């Protein structure tokens, strides 16, 4: 059934859907019963020239009336996700001339399913453009520009869902970016409600909730913020082909603002928000003025809003903040170094998260010991204050080892399982079809404490129990942290007091070991 | 000053056996106000914060405080007062210093019953807003820890409540459970740690999973409490609520309509962060949904829901959750057949990554349906997928075993296209071992002998300058191919192959200049000698020649015991030496070739060898 034989499966249903209330299985379920998954190397065109007039006559009717609860919305969404499932290598313009007339009709209206074709049909025309160029690049890209011109009307009428993820990037872009600059600047550098400046009078600091009950709808902020996070994700790509101008100091305050008012009821947007943040911070010149304007103080646990999804966004956010802090390493004075080792030793001693983040935090403190040594070598007056810092971080190393040792026998229990789950998983491998060790002898001889374990018995487990080697993780932690300790304890030799008070006969032995 | 006061009091309690106060506890409260005052002094004036000596003093102070608290008659109030003491600051728990005292608090079976009293004023600490959310989260830790400790290493709620005798906190939990209305004022009152609602969800899950039969007047409050969590907007709280309501409707109190609703809500729109939650939820929900859907005969729409959602998000990543939904239970299946084409197309699209271990468990499903019986195009589809997967490169051996069982329930020569060419040769050899063994199963491999002869001509002449594994793994399929009941009643079709392979052994044994040509002759001569008593008996002297070459480069490996590198290529020469022993020894029809062969055998007994084949040659002398 990978041929024209599908057509007689709906040759009786070749006519249109009459009485569309109870006819939900006649014509719309042709890509739904059986004829959606069979192989088609060059078998599409035996029926693909029958899909386009059939779906065309389907799309001629079914107007823009969205408010009624599906007398026609079912077949509308049915042809919508038919349009995404079809992959073609021919006749691209019969697809393209019959999809634009609906997306040019839903420019200002977005309420009660008002035009949710667009985030799928513009992506399908993007996919057909990426198959082969159709030299239509100045017609379809104007509609999203009129969306951007409609957004002042959308913000004045609310006293959304643009989804611009692949809408402006086409991987070549031989066009201008100034209109893209203006359509970004018309909504980025504005107060997104008229109420966010007046909540900063209570800033003495941060807002956990988005708005304290000022907008009645409370769903527009959720959608508008989601769209703002989408656009803040998507203008990062523009930086690599050409340098962005007309504004350079407007991104950090909007980054801190969007991190402050992400909703606690969702967690997907924070992922690409932190991804856009690390894509900014992976550059060379954008990461210089950013630590000045956040002052390295709004980069704390305010970025986890709602403490039931700030457990998957922990390693990402901590790794980006630590990567940027390791990237600067010269702007930091001693106060910011104290403030960051005070939080990263807590990340190291936190047992709730993974081992790789703790190893990364220990690596960050080892990367900071050079800046501490150089700053202490600059001015000797704060040279004791640096040295005590080197006794903080290694103290946390001493704590981390302690946090392992108390788990010792508990670790041994899992090691027991790691014997059996290995011992029953290597003796199922000797059932191979190989020979020369059995047929040879056949041919020859034929003629002759539960304290940490209480977490693993919770009824809502939320994560499967690990089956990795605990002794390998323990050896990894011990070897890494002991190499770091050897480095820092050798580096403590520059903060010795002068040996004139002890008045030793050999100061050449001093300032090497004795301190 | 704080360090001085702490170690002065620690010295005064160390010099005595117990407290110098004699468990009075008035200077310890003075030390508590000392700690609060020095924390306020270090928070207002910003001079020098977060030292070493401050942390060591706080550790010593917690040690002496919890030393006094385990040495008193009223242990119930000062522990919660210590939780008040670090409300503003000072860590979240003294790791294995406070939690060790709480693990002492969880005595087995509550014989003394102090812990039940502790749970009483513990939940009074929870419901009263006398502290911030972090210490009520530590109250979650202690309450749920003693509850699941009584659940795990005892009977599930068999000692606390026996005939509704002394509940004494469950009515406070009724008062707590009743406030959930209007979203437990989540919107109205701002709480920024969401561990509190997860605490309450896990506490209800403890009561549901532990013992839902001794309690019967609480169940409507339980189901409305766990159902009010459905209408939230977060994901992990929503799927944990789905998990606990599937726990309840798998236990008892089964409704008719909404169980299909929570089922279709479980298997629709589930992203990456909640995969284990929906796995546990479906694995708990579906064995009672099957037995309570089949209470009436004709309702079997719960397969149609899976089919509709499987064809909804077609050829995407989220379908894989449904792909191993049908794999973890299987006895509720082998009642549909479009599932088979669906999973065959899914494994054929997912084979081309790291999810290969998914697709094998798809194929291991299909055979489990076939043995459940004890189409047509899909047979050659899945066998072509299996052959292409095993020649594309544990679990490949599982693919081997499943194809070997599946053939007996493509059948043309496709391997002409089969660096990595030697790896494809070995995988092709492993494939043709059984795919020639499993067809024409009456010893009927003679019709395709020219085709398979031209197929294997490019690998029976393999080991001229390349590795040994090609011949060592094609040896098995040659050993299967050259047993065709001999040629005494059939036409001379295996006989030209026999003459061809014996002249190949001849022309490869005329090459004695390197250690690569000597393996092919002895291996193919051994398979001819094993599968036939007749062999090259007029041409047995090149076997003696290669045996003497094997002896004279055993002289080269006599003065070293082992090789530094390339160790396998000496013990494989010893292995083919054990081959050539029996091969040139079991026939004693030699001519003038007996005396140099026996002198080489005596030379082999002479110098230092390994015992495992010296015992073989003394058994051979016994014969």
């Amino acid at each position: 059934m990978s041929l024209t034989e599908q057509i007689e499966q709906f040759a009786s249903r070749f006519r249109d859907d009459d009485a569309t209330l109870q006819s939900r299985y006649s014509t719309l379920s042709e890509l739904y019963d059986i004829m959606e998954l069979l192989n088609s190397p060059e078998d599409y065109h035996f029926f693909l020239q029958a899909v386009i007039p059939l779906l065309l006559n389907q799309l001629k009717e079914v107007p823009i009336s969205y408010d009624a609860h599906s007398p026609e919305q079912k077949l509308r969404n049915s042809m919508l996700d038919i349009f995404n499932r079809c992959l073609m290598n021919q006749t691209f313009q019969p697809y393209a001339m019959e999809v634009l007339e609906f997306l040019l009709s839903v420019l200002p209206k977005e309420n009660e399913e008002n035009g949710i074709l667009c985030m799928k049909v513009l992506t399908t025309l993007f996919k057909s453009f990426k198959s082969i160029l159709q030299d239509k690049l100045d017609s379809f890209i104007r509609i999203i520009i009129q969306i951007y011109k409609n957004t002042p009307n959308l913000i004045n009428q609310t006293f959304l869902r643009s989804s611009m993820f692949s809408f402006k990037i086409l991987s070549e872009c031989p066009i201008t970016m100034v209109t893209l600059y203006s359509s970004y600047k018309q909504l980025t550098s504005t107060s997104l409600p008229e109420f966010t400046p007046l909540i900063m009078n209570l800033l003495n600091t941060s807002i956990s909730t988005e708005i304290i009950n000022r907008p009645a709808y409370c769903d527009f902020i959720l959608a508008q913020i989601k769209a703002t996070s989408f656009l803040a994700y998507v203008f990062i790509r523009g930086y690599a082909p050409e340098f962005l101008q007309d504004y350079v100091n407007f991104v950090p305050d909007l980054i801190i603002r969007l991190l402050q008012d992400c909703p606690s009821e969702l967690s997907s947007a924070r992922k690409e928000l932190l991804h856009a943040t690390r894509h900014i911070l992976s550059t060379n010149y954008k990461k210089l003025f950013l630590p000045k304007l956040d002052y390295l103080f709004d980069e704390r646990i305010l970025i986890g809003n709602g403490f039931t999804m700030h457990e998957t966004l922990r390693p990402l956010a901590y790794s980006t903040v630590a990567d940027f802090i390791h990237n600067i390493r010269s702007e930091l004075q001693l106060s910011e170094i104290e403030k960051t080792i005070k939080i990263y030793t807590g990340y190291l001693l936190d047992e709730s998260l993974a081992l790789t983040v703790q190893i990364m935090s220990a690596k960050l403190l080892l990367n900071l010991v050079e800046r501490i040594l150089k700053l202490g070598k600059e001015n000797p007056q704060e040279a004791p204050r640096a040295k005590k810092l080197l006794m903080i971080i290694i103290d946390s190393y001493m704590n981390r080892f302690k946090t392992l040792n108390r788990q010792y026998d508990t670790i041994m229990k899992y090691y027991g399982r790691y014997e059996t789950h290995k011992k029953e998983k290597a003796e199922k491998l000797k059932n191979s079809i190989q020979d020369n060790d059995k047929e040879s002898e056949e041919f020859m001889r034929k003629v002759l404490v539960e304290m940490f374990d209480i977490k693993n018995y919770a009824p809502i487990l939320l994560l499967p129990t690990p089956t990795n080697d605990p002794i390998k993780d323990a050896f990894y932690l011990y070897r890494t942290l002991m190499s770091f300790l050897k480095t820092i304890i050798h580096d403590l030799k520059v903060f010795n007091p002068p040996p004139n008070e002890y008045t030793v006969a050999n100061p050449k032995l001093w300032a090497s070991v004795s301190r | 000053f704080f360090t001085n006061m702490v170690d002065l009091f620690n010295t005064m309690v160390i010099t005595n056996g117990d407290e110098w106060l004699k468990k009075k506890g008035n200077m310890i409260l003075k030390l508590k106000d000392m700690l609060n005052l020095t924390l306020k002094t270090i928070k207002e004036n910003s001079f020098y914060i977060d030292h070493l000596q401050l942390n060591q003093s706080i550790a010593k102070f917690q040690a002496l405080y919890l030393r006094f608290t385990e040495l008193s008659e009223r242990d119930q109030n000062p522990l919660l007062l210590d939780f008040i003491d670090f409300s503003f600051s000072n860590g979240i728990k003294a790791s294995y210093s406070l939690k060790k005292f709480i693990f002492h608090n969880i005595i087995a079976s509550s014989n003394k019953e102090k812990q039940n009293n502790f749970i009483n004023d513990a939940t009074l600490f929870v419901l009263s807003d006398k502290c911030l959310d972090a210490r009520i989260f530590v109250l979650k830790n202690v309450i749920n820890s003693t509850l699941i400790y009584e659940v795990a290493t005892s009977g599930s709620l068999k000692s606390y409540l026996v005939e509704d005798k002394k509940p004494k906190w469950l009515e406070l939990l009724h008062n707590k459970i009743w406030k959930n209305s209007n979203a437990i004022l989540a919107y109205d009152v701002l709480d920024h740690h969401d561990l509190f609602r997860f605490e309450l969800l896990q506490l209800s899950a403890i009561f549901i999973k532990a013992d839902p039969e001794i309690i019967a007047e609480i169940k409507k409050d339980i189901i409305k409490f766990c159902w009010n969590f459905i209408k939230l907007e977060d994901t992990l709280i929503k799927q944990s609520a789905y998990l606990v309501t599937s726990y309840f409707i798998s236990k008892f109190d089964f409704p008719i309509k909404v169980v299909t609703q929570v089922f279709v809500a479980l298997l629709r729109s589930s992203h990456v962060e909640a995969r284990y939650l929906v796995k546990q939820s479906l694995d708990v929900l579906t064995p009672v949904l099957h037995e309570r859907m089949n209470a009436a005969g004709t309702p079997d729409t719960w397969i149609n829901w899976v089919k509709r959602v499987m064809v909804e998000n077609s050829s995407s990543q989220n379908n894989i959750l449904y792909q191993f939904l049908i794999s973890h239970p299987d006895l509720f299946f082998n009642s549909r057949d479009l599932f088979i084409s669906n999973i065959i197309h899914h494994m054929n699209k997912i084979t081309f990554s790291d999810s290969h271990t998914l697709a094998i468990d798809l194929a291991s499903l299909i055979l489990y349906w076939e043995n459940k019986t004890l189409s047509l195009h899909l047979r050659e589809a899945c066998t072509a997928f299996l052959i292409r997967y095993v020649c594309a490169s544990e679990l490949g051996l599982r693919a081997i075993n499943i194809l070997s069982e599946l053939i007996s329930d493509v059948k043309l020569v496709y391997f002409e296209k089969f660096s990595e060419n030697i790896l494809y040769y070995c995988m092709n050899a492993l494939d043709v071992l059984y795919v020639f063994f499993k067809n024409k199963t009456k010893e009927w491999i003679m019709e395709n002998l020219p085709t398979i002869q031209n197929l294997l001509e490019k690998c029976i002449k393999s080991d001229h300058h390349d590795v040994q594994e090609a011949l060592q793994k094609v040896l098995q399929v040659i050993m299967k191919a050259i047993k065709a009941q001999g040629v005494s009643v059939i036409i001379e079709e295996e006989s030209p192959g026999k003459t061809f392979i014996q002249m190949l052994t001849s022309v490869i044994t005329q090459d004695l200049q390197e250690t690569s040509s000597v393996t092919a002759g002895v291996t193919l001569a051994w398979v001819l000698f094993m599968n036939f008593p007749d062999n090259i008996v007029p041409l047995l002297t090149p076997l003696m020649k290669t045996f003497s070459k094997l002896c004279k480069d055993h002289l080269s490996i006599s003065q070293p015991k082992d090789a530094m590198a390339l160790e396998e290529a000496r013990i494989t020469t010893k292995l083919l030496e054990k081959v050539l022993y029996i091969l040139s020894l079991k026939v004693s029809l030699l001519g003038d070739s007996r005396r140099p062969f026996l002198s080489t055998v005596a030379l082999l007994i002479d110098h230092s060898m390994d015992q495992n084949f010296l015992r073989k040659i003394v058994n051979m002398s016994r014969s």
